[PDB]
């Protein structure tokens, strides 16, 4: 069972190393649609002082 | 040609290792 438990408990590091590999992907991936967010907004700085 | 009974005719009518080595080690 100890045999089984520390084989397991490398198995689930591997998840670990997988899965900041996809959230430091989100945080590339939101940053250009917020910047799809800015260019709009920068325009209502020139067109509200209209 | 003749024809027999029916009641004679109804009466003459690797991957176990792959496991075990596995099991073994862990």
């Amino acid at each position: 069972l100890g045999k089984v438990s520390d084989k397991s408990r490398e198995i689930s590091e591997k998840y670990i190393e997988e899965s900041q590999a996809i959230i430091q992907e989100l945080v590339k991936l939101t940053m250009e649609k917020l910047e799809s967010k800015f260019t709009k907004l920068c325009d209502l700085e020139t067109q509200l002082e209209m | 040609s003749l024809p027999i009974e029916d009641n004679y005719i109804r009466e003459v009518v690797s991957k176990l290792m792959e496991c075990v080595n596995d099991a073994v080690q862990t």
